[PDB]
């Protein structure tokens, strides 16, 4: 796999994930980016006095 | 002026044983999986030599 790789090898940059079977919610999975930012927009939806 | 002389031548044887053883490993029939690439795409196949 380093031979097919040629000049650049063993250099992971980003890993995408997906569901094998299909059901309920589509689950195209790379929302992890907004997981470290645990509550970016969801905490404050429409709160005003 | 050919000078190959047969007698041518041678032878041887033886045985042884012791024991031882040783351790590794084995040798004596290894198979080589050559990969050819001429553009971004690639083909790969296996062969054997004794």
């Amino acid at each position: 796999w380093l031979v097919m790789a040629a000049t650049c090898g063993g250099g992971s940059f980003g890993i995408g994930k997906l569901k094998s079977l299909c059901k309920e919610f589509s689950v195209p999975k790379e929302l992890r980016d907004a997981l470290r930012v645990k509550y970016g927009l969801f905490g404050g939806k429409d709160s005003l006095e | 002026k050919l000078l190959s002389a047969d007698r041518a031548g041678y032878d041887v044887l033886v045985e042884e044983l012791t024991l031882a053883n040783i351790r590794i490993e084995h040798h004596k029939m290894p198979t080589g999986a050559f990969t050819t690439r001429w553009v971004a795409a690639k083909r790969d196949s296996a062969l054997r030599l004794t």
